[PDB]
């Protein structure tokens, strides 16, 4: 938005669909991959999650 | 008085002597440092990886 910690407390964890739940069966998982990008050449991997850390 | 016709090669002094009869003057040394070709272009595109968003 504007600022970074005001954009964080708007935007609050979310439930995703996961297929593994410790590969034990399949539910609705607190975590999810959203999309991974990379183009880094220092083998970096940019993460985006439904949870909020 | 002018005018050689002197090659191009890089850190090689070439010597030109073309002046008036009898030998007074200054000679000239000439060396080509590096030649600069300098584009005149045209931009086809611009490419580059993608993220398609679904």
């Amino acid at each position: 938005s504007v600022a970074h910690f005001e954009a964080y407390k708007a935007t609050r964890p979310y439930i995703g669909w996961c297929a593994d739940c410790g590969l034990a069966g399949s539910c609705p998982s607190p975590v999810s991959i959203e999309h991974v990008w990379s183009d880094a050449d220092d083998g970096v991997l940019k993460i985006q999650v439904s949870m909020q850390i | 008085y002018e005018s050689t016709t002197m090659p191009n090669q890089v850190g090689i002094p070439f010597k030109a002597l073309i002046e008036r009869p009898g030998y007074a003057g200054l000679p000239l040394s000439l060396v080509v440092i590096k030649s600069e070709l300098v584009p005149s272009l045209v931009q086809d595109y611009i490419t580059c990886n993608y993220k398609t968003v679904v």
